[PDB]
């Protein structure tokens, strides 16, 4: 397998970049959900 | 020498197929990004 070792390096690198894209996408979705959100400190969902 | 060279041809042709597949996927992402940039030019720069 060491003669083909570049194939395993490319497979690992592509999966790592794909997972980095999923992490970056999840952060962007969370940022979109949190953008411009302002809450009262007095807000208690147990009563309200 | 034909047997040894055929092993190298298979490896190098597999390498090109893998690179070509990655390039097709990356250009699809670039086309999506370029459409977004054109939409941002039209809806944020030339108008609001």
């Amino acid at each position: 397998l060491s003669e083909y070792g570049t194939f395993c390096d490319n497979i690992n690198s592509i999966l790592d970049e794909v997972n980095g894209l999923l992490d970056t996408t999840q952060l962007h979705v969370a940022d979109t959900l949190m953008q411009g959100v302002t809450l009262s400190s007095n807000l208690n969902t147990n009563l309200h | 020498a034909q047997v040894q060279i055929d092993r190298l041809i298979n490896g190098r042709l597999t390498a090109l197929n893998a690179y070509v597949s990655q390039q097709l996927s990356d250009i699809s992402l670039v086309k999506f990004g370029a459409a977004l940039a054109m939409e941002k030019v039209n809806e944020c720069v030339k108008s609001q």
